[PDB]
C-alpha cells in the first residue's frame, strides 16, 4: 500500500509548487487527516506554505500573496468555506491576493460553478488534485471517505461507489487492468459494473476525440480484484473486537493512527512493539507487555551499565529504539489498564460471553440478562448497542415478543437521542425484525439475489466454519480467534475466493455439508464450487474476465506466481472495513505471503464505535 | 445520578415510567450505591431481596471497591448458586475466620484445613481456626 | 566598591549608586552590616586575647580578599563568604603589625612591624577568588573554569540534581551536557520525568562542546540524535495539520516557531560535520 504515497504526494506537492512566492494554505479539515499521512507540514512549509489554516472554522489572513485551498468537491459545503474566505480576504487584503483552489480527480462543474456565483472568484486559478486510497497502512489502501458507511446505506447515496471504482481504475490503469472482476452485494456488483465501463470510457476517448486512447492491457503483477460489500455480512460489524489494536478503537478510537489520550507519537506497524502485539488477543496482550518490559527493561535498564565501549556499541545503536519501546510501552500498559478495568468488572468478557453464546446458535433471550447488566454499568453507548443488535442478526428475525425487550434497553442507553439510534440501524440495515416484511431469510434457490433478501446465517453456520472452537488465543490457526471463535462470514466470503484450499476447508462444515467437499476444492477460478453458499448471501453474484488477445498469456503468468515472483491481489470493501476485519484479512494474509502479496482497499476504516455512535456524531 | 444523589424516589418513577428491567435497575442502584459507599442500602437488594445476580460482579463492586467489611454480609449467602464461594470470596477479603465459618456450615473439612495453612503458626488466627474446626471435622 | 575595615570588625555594604544623583547618594551603604572580628585574636595570653586599645589601625586589602594582623595572629577572610581562609601566627614572634595596606597597581599587601616589613601574595589571584564560588554556588560556570575533571562532574550533579527536584530540567540538560557524566545515566533520568526538550538539549550542548577530536561520538550517537530531533518536530508538524479542533487548542504560532528553532539547530550541525556522518 506504501507505493502509492510517493503518487499521493506527487500531485499535492506539484500543485502547491506551481503557486509561485509564499503562500498561506488552508485545508479542510476532514480532508487534512488523509493529507497527514502522505505529508507533514514540514513538507508543505518546504514548499513555501507559511500559515496553515482552515475552511470550518472560517480562519483566514492576508499575510501572504498567494492563498491555497485543498477540499472534497463532493460537497457545497467547502465550496461556500472557500468562497466565503475569498471575499474576506480580498476585502481586508492590501496585496494581489491571488486564489488557487486544488479539488478531486475530477473537479467537479459544481464545485467551480457554486465558486463561480460568488462573483470573487473570476480570476481563481482552480485545477484537479487527483489524490485516491491514502496509504493509512502498509497492508492497507483507503479513501478516507469517512461518513461513507452512513451515507452510503441510510440514503444509499452511491458516492464513494462511484469514486472506489474510479480510485481502483486509478491504481489498475497503472499497473495493468485486473483480467478477473469479481465480488457480492449490490454496491459490490456496481463496482464491478463501473470498472468494465471505465475501461470503455478509456477507449472511447479516442474515439470521443477527446484524450488518446489507452492501450488497456492486463496486468502482469496483480492476479485479481474481489469485491465485497457491507450489507453482505451484517453480523461481524456488531461484535466487539478481541485483540490489542481492537482495545484501542473500542475505547478510545483510531484515526490516522494519530487518535487521543498524545499527537507526539504515532502508532502504526512501524513499531517494533505494535507489529507483535496489535494483532494478539486481549487475554493474550497483557502477558506480552510484560514480556516486553521484561525485555526491555533488560536491555535499557541493565547489560549496557558499565560497559565498554567494544561492548556497549551494542546497547548506543539500539538505544533509540530502546527509548521509542518504553515510550510506546507506558502507552500500551495504558491501554492495558483500560482493558483490566473492564475484564475484573465483568463488563468486556460478559459482552464476548454473549457474542461466542449468539454465534453458536444460542438462544438469543437467554443472553438477554448479561446484556442488562451492561446497560446498567454505563459501559460504552457501542458496547451495548452492538449486542441489542447482532442477536437478531444472528437468528435472522425475531417475533416481537422478545425484540421489544432488546430494544427497551436500546432506548434506556441511548437516551432521547435513541429515536436517531433506530432510525439509523433500520436504514442500515443492521437489525431485523420477524414483522418486517422483508424479514426473509434467501433460500435454497429461492431466486435470490434481491435487495430485499437477506443473509441465511442460520443456513450458513453449517454451509462454513462459522463456529471455531479450536481457536489459539496465542497462537491461532484461523482468523475467528479475532473474535474468540465467531469466524467472521466477511472473510470466509472472501477466503473462498482467494484460494481454493481455503475454500475446501471452510465449506467443511456439518455433515451434510462436507460431502461437497471435493466439488468445493476444485475452486479455482471465480466462485466455482462456492456457488452453494454465494446464492445464500444478499445482493447479487457478479463474474467477469478481461476481454483481449493476450488475455489468457497474462492469466497463465499471473497462476504462474511463486516465493520470487509474488502477485499481487486487491481486496476490496465497499462501505468501509472494520478493524475486525483488517485484522482477520492480514493473518490470511501472511498464509498466503509465500506466493501472493494481498492487500487490504476500502472506501474507508470503520471504527468500531462509528456504526453505532451515528447517531452521536450526527447529533452533535 | 438519581441514586447517588439520593433521589431514589425519582430513580423509581424512571425505573417505571421507561420499562427499566429490574436486573438493569439492581445493577444501577448497586454501581450507585457503591460510589456512595452506603451498605445499608446495598444489602437491601443483593441480601434482603436475594437478588438473582452472578455474585462475581457483584462483588467485583465491594471489594474491589475497597468495602471488604460490607462483602462480607453477601458472601454466606452466594450458597444459592455455589457454596464453595462462601468460602473463597472471605479468604479475598481478608476474613480467615468468617471462611473457617462457612466451612463449618458446609462441612467442609479441605476447606477449612486451607484456612488453618493461611494462619500457620500464627496463633493469633489459629485459635479461631482451631475453635471452628472443632465443629467441622467431628461431626 | 568601598569597604571600611576597622577595629572590632569590618564594615560592608551595597554601593549600587550607578552613576548621576540628585545630592547625595544618601542609600549607600544604607543596608551596611558590620563583622565583628570573629577569630582575630591572638590567644597566646589573656593580654592578647583582650586586645585592649591596639588592633589593625589599617588593614589591607584587594578584590574579595582581607588582609589583617591582631596580637600576633593573621587571619585572611574572603569576602564572598565572609569566611577566614588563611589563619596563621606571625614569622616574628616578637613583632606587631603597625598597620597594613596594599598597592592596588601590584594587587600585594604588606605588612609592617617595628623591625620588619612582610608581603602577602595570592599563588593565583584569579583561581583563588574563583573557587570558593565554584565550588559552592556557581556549578555551571565551574565546568569551564575548573581544572579538574573531578571538580566538573562534582558541581554538574550538585546543580542537575537541584534543577529536576525545582522542575528545571531543561537548564539540568545543559548542565549535564557540559559535564564529562555519562550518556545513558542522564537520558534515562529525563525520559522518566517525561521531559522530551531536557532530553534532546543534553547532548546538543555537549555536542557544542566537543569540538572535533571527540566527532566520532557524534556518528556513533547519530542514530539517537537524529531519532529524538525527528520525534520531536513529527508532533510540531503533525499538529499542524491534523485539524481544526487541535490546531486552536495548541496555538499554531508557538508550534511554527518550535519547528524552526529546532530544524535549524540539528540541520546545521549536520551540514558542519557532514564529512563525518
Amino acid at each position: 500500500a506504501e507505493q502509492v504515497r510517493d503518487k499521493a504526494r506527487k500531485d499535492l506537492l506539484h500543485l502547491l509548487e506551481g503557486v509561485r512566492g509564499k503562500k498561506n494554505l488552508v485545508i479542510e479539515k476532514d480532508l487534512a487527516g488523509p493529507l497527514g499521512v502522505i505529508v507533514k507540514a514540514s513538507t508543505l512549509r518546504d514548499y513555501g506554505v507559511d500559515n496553515f489554516f482552515f475552511l470550518e472554522n472560517k480562519n483566514t489572513g492576508t499575510s501572504q500573496r498567494n492563498i491555497v485551498f485543498i477540499a472534497r468537491g463532493e460537497s457545497v459545503r467547502n465550496a461556500h468555506a472557500i468562497a466565503a474566505q475569498i471575499k474576506r480576504i480580498q476585502r481586508e487584503s492590501q496585496t494581489s491576493h491571488d486564489f488557487h483552489i486544488f479539488w478531486v480527480p475530477r473537479r467537479t462543474l459544481f464545485s467551480d460553478k457554486v465558486l463561480e456565483e460568488a462573483g470573487v472568484l473570476g480570476d481563481a486559478n482552480i485545477s484537479e488534485l487527483p489524490l485516491y486510497f491514502f496509504p493509512l497502512e502498509r497492508d492497507v489502501l483507503s479513501l478516507e471517505l469517512n461518513d461513507s458507511f452512513r451515507d452510503l446505506y441510510l440514503a444509499k447515496d452511491p458516492t464513494p461507489v462511484f469514486l472506489l471504482s474510479r480510485a481502483l481504475m486509478g491504481i489498475q490503469k497503472k499497473h495493468g487492468l485486473f483480467p478477473r472482476i469479481i465480488g457480492k452485494g449490490e454496491n459490490a456488483k456496481r463496482v464491478a459494473d463501473l470498472l468494465s465501463r471505465m475501461r470503455q470510457e478509456l477507449l472511447a476517448g479516442e474515439e470521443a476525440g477527446e484524450s488518446d486512447r489507452a492501450g488497456l492491457s492486463p496486468s502482469t503483477t496483480i492476479e485479481s480484484v474481489i469485491i465485497i460489500d457491507r450489507e453482505v455480512d451484517f453480523v461481524t460489524p456488531l461484535l466487539t473486537q478481541l485483540t490489542y489494536e481492537g482495545l484501542i478503537d473500542e475505547y478510545f478510537g483510531i484515526q490516522n493512527n494519530q487518535t487521543d489520550v498524545k499527537r507526539k507519537i504515532q502508532l502504526d506497524g512501524s513499531d517494533s512493539l505494535y507489529s507483535q502485539l496489535r494483532d494478539a488477543n486481549f487475554a493474550i496482550v497483557g502477558s506480552l507487555l510484560n514480556t516486553v518490559a521484561r525485555r526491555l527493561k533488560s536491555d535499557y535498564e541493565s547489560r549496557h551499565n558499565t560497559k565498554t565501549t567494544a561492548e556497549l556499541k551494542e546497547f548506543v545503536k539500539k538505544l533509540p529504539g530502546y527509548q521509542a519501546e518504553q515510550q510506546s510501552l507506558k502507552i500500551h500498559s495504558n491501554i492495558a489498564e483500560e482493558i483490566i478495568n473492564y475484564t475484573r468488572t465483568e463488563i468486556f468478557n460478559k459482552l464476548l460471553e454473549v457474542q461466542q453464546n449468539l454465534a453458536a446458535g444460542a438462544d438469543p433471550s437467554s443472553q438477554f440478562d448479561s446484556i442488562e447488566e451492561l446497560v446498567a454499568r454505563d459501559t460504552p453507548l457501542p458496547q451495548v448497542l452492538r449486542l441489542l443488535c447482532l442477536y437478531s442478526c444472528i437468528s435472522g428475525g425475531i417475533k416481537t415478543k422478545e425484540l421489544d425487550h432488546f430494544r427497551r434497553l436500546v432506548l434506556q442507553g441511548y437516551g432521547h437521542q435513541h429515536l436517531l439510534t433506530l432510525h439509523n440501524l433500520e436504514r442500515l440495515q443492521m437489525f431485523l425484525s420477524k414483522s418486517s416484511p422483508l424479514a426473509s431469510m434467501i433460500t435454497m434457490s429461492g431466486s435470490s439475489g434481491g435487495p430485499d433478501q437477506k443473509t441465511n446465517y442460520t443456513y450458513l453456520r453449517k454451509q462454513l466454519r462459522l463456529i471455531v472452537d479450536e481457536v489459539n488465543e496465542q497462537d491461532p490457526n484461523d482468523i475467528a480467534y479475532v473474535y474468540s471463535g465467531y469466524a467472521p462470514l466477511s472473510i470466509r466470503l472472501v477466503q473462498c475466493v482467494l484460494q481454493k484450499q481455503y475454500l475446501l476447508s471452510i465449506t467443511k462444515g456439518s455433515g451434510t455439508v462436507i460431502a461437497a467437499g471435493p466439488v468445493a476444492g476444485g475452486g479455482a477460478q471465480g466462485w466455482k464450487g462456492f456457488e452453494e453458499i454465494v446464492k445464500h448471501a444478499r445482493g447479487p453474484t457478479f463474474d467477469e474476465i478481461q476481454k483481449g488477445e493476450d488475455k489468457a498469456v497474462k492469466a497463465r503468468a499471473l497462476l504462474s506466481g511463486s516465493s520470487g515472483d509474488k502477485k499481487t491481489v486487491f481486496v476490496v470493501f465497499v462501505g468501509g472495513i472494520t478493524f475486525t476485519e483488517i485484522a482477520a484479512l492480514r493473518f490470511i494474509a501472511k498464509q498466503e505471503e509465500a506466493r501472493r502479496n494481498i492487500v487490504i482497499c476500502t472506501t474507508s476504516i470503520i471504527n468500531g464505535n462509528r456504526m453505532m455512535n451515528a447517531a452521536i456524531e450526527t447529533a452533535t | 445520578k438519581l441514586i447517588k444523589l439520593g433521589y431514589h424516589g425519582r430513580a423509581k418513577k424512571i425505573q417505571s415510567e421507561f420499562k427499566v428491567p429490574e436486573r438493569v435497575a439492581w445493577w444501577i442502584r448497586l454501581q450507585a450505591l457503591v460510589a456512595k459507599r452506603d451498605w445499608n442500602e446495598i444489602e437491601e437488594i443483593s441480601r434482603q431481596r436475594k437478588s438473582p445476580i452472578g455474585w462475581e460482579p457483584f462483588f467485583n463492586q465491594v471489594l474491589q471497591a475497597g468495602n471488604p467489611r460490607l462483602a462480607a454480609t453477601f458472601i454466606p449467602k452466594c450458597t444459592n448458586l455455589e457454596p464453595g464461594q462462601t468460602i473463597t470470596m472471605y479468604e479475598k477479603c481478608g476474613m480467615r475466620v468468617k471462611a473457617a465459618e462457612e466451612a463449618v456450615r458446609l462441612k467442609d473439612t479441605e476447606a477449612w484445613n486451607r484456612l488453618l495453612e493461611a494462619a500457620g503458626r500464627n496463633t493469633a488466627e489459629g485459635r479461631e481456626i482451631e475453635r471452628l474446626g472443632a465443629t467441622v471435622f467431628k461431626k | 566598591a568601598f569597604a571600611w575595615l576597622s577595629s572590632h570588625g569590618v564594615y560592608h555594604g551595597k554601593l549600587l549608586l550607578k552613576g548621576p544623583l540628585s545630592e547625595l547618594g544618601a542609600k549607600v551603604f544604607a543596608e551596611a552590616k558590620l563583622l565583628p572580628r570573629a577569630q582575630l585574636a591572638n590567644p597566646e595570653g589573656a593580654s592578647r586575647r583582650q586586645l585592649s586599645t591596639e588592633y589593625v589601625d589599617a588593614v589591607a586589602l584587594t578584590q574579595w580578599h582581607i588582609v589583617s594582623l591582631v596580637a600576633g595572629r593573621v587571619v585572611i577572610a574572603n569576602r564572598l563568604t565572609g569566611s577566614i581562609i588563611y589563619d596563621q601566627t606571625i614569622l616574628n614572634p616578637g613583632q606587631k603589625a603597625v598597620g597594613l595596606c596594599v598597592d592596588q597597581q601590584k594587587s600585594t599587601f604588606w605588612l609592617f612591624t617595628p623591625q620588619e616589613i612582610f608581603e602577602i601574595v595570592p599563588r593565583d589571584e584569579d583561581r583563588d577568588i574563583w573557587k570558593i564560588m565554584l565550588q559552592l554556588q556557581q556549578f555551571d560556570a565551574a565546568l569551564q573554569y575548573a581544572h579538574t575533571p573531578a571538580e566538573k562532574d562534582a558541581v554538574a550533579i550538585a546543580s542537575g540534581d537541584h534543577l529536576v527536584s525545582k522542575g528545571q530540567f531543561l537548564e539540568a540538560a545543559a548542565v549535564y551536557g557540559k559535564s564529562s557524566k555519562p550518556f545513558e545515566e542522564v537520558a534515562l533520568t529525563f525520559i522518566d520525568n517525561e521531559q522530551p526538550d531536557a532530553l534532546r538539549k543534553y547532548l546538543l550542548t555537549k555536542l557544542g562542546t566537543y569540538k572535533k577530536s571527540a566527532v566520532m561520538q557524534r556518528v556513533m550517537i547519530a542514530t539517537w540524535l537524529i531519532e529524538v530531533f525527528m520525534a520531536k518536530l513529527n508532533s510540531l508538524d503533525d499538529t499542524i495539520i491534523t485539524g481544526a479542533e487541535l490546531s486552536e487548542t495548541l496555538n499554531p504560532n508557538q508550534t511554527k516557531e518550535q519547528l524552526e528553532a529546532v530544524r535549524a539547530e540539528f540541520q546545521d550541525f549536520i551540514n558542519k560535520h557532514k564529512g563525518d556522518l
